[PDB]
């Protein structure tokens, strides 16, 4: 708690970590969550929905 | 005085200077005084 | 001031290294 809260408003390269860190994980969990919304909203419509997937003949 | 060390006056600078407000009192010839937002960025040192 | 920052600065470094190129599965 307070050790981070301290070392990022004292240090810069702390911030900068702290940055970096952030920007990884809310680019990664955007990405997770707005896959969740697009699968939710396409049930049914996916390749790996299809039920003659494998049987070309 | 004498327990004033070189760590004392860093612990006590970073308590009042680092990245603190400033009041600013001026008169004269100060146009080329910089503004508040200069002085105030000018309080910390972002190599650090 | 000067050691402590190498190393922060270090860290950081690393860190955007890890971040910029994500080599996830180079922890072989
Ligand atoms: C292009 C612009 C370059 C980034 C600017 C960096 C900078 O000036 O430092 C910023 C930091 O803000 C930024 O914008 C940081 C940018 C992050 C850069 C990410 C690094 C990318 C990694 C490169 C690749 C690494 C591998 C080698 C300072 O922000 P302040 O609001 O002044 O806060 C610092 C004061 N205090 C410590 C008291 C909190
Ligand atoms: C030329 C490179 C710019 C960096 C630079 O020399 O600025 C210093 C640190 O700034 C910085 O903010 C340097 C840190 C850089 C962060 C990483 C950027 C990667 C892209 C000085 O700034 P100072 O605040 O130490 O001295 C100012 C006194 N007020
Ligand atoms: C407009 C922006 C301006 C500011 C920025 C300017 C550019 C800044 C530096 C950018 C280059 C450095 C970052 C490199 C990041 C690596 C990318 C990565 O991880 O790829 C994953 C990426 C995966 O893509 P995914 O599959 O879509 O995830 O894989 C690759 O792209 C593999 C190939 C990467 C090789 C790039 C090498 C760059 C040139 C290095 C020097 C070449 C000359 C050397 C000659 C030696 C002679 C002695």
């Amino acid at each position: 708690f307070e050790g981070f809260y301290k070392l990022i408003m004292r240090r810069n390269s702390v911030y900068v970590t702290f940055i970096i860190a952030g920007a990884f994980f809310g680019e990664r969990a955007v990405d997770y969550g707005v896959h969740k919304l697009w699968e939710r909203n396409n049930v049914g419509k996916r390749y790996e929905d299809i039920s003659v997937l494998g049987q070309r003949p | 005085i004498d327990a004033v060390d070189a760590s004392t006056v860093k612990r006590v600078a970073n308590k009042y200077i680092y990245d603190k407000d400033i009041a600013i009192s001026a008169i004269g010839p100060i146009q080329d005084l910089p503004d508040y937002n200069k002085f105030r960025r000018r309080t910390y040192w972002n190599r650090y | 001031i000067d050691i402590q920052a190498a190393a922060g600065w270090g860290i950081a470094a690393a860190a955007g290294a890890i971040w910029v190129v994500q080599p996830f599965g180079w922890i072989k």
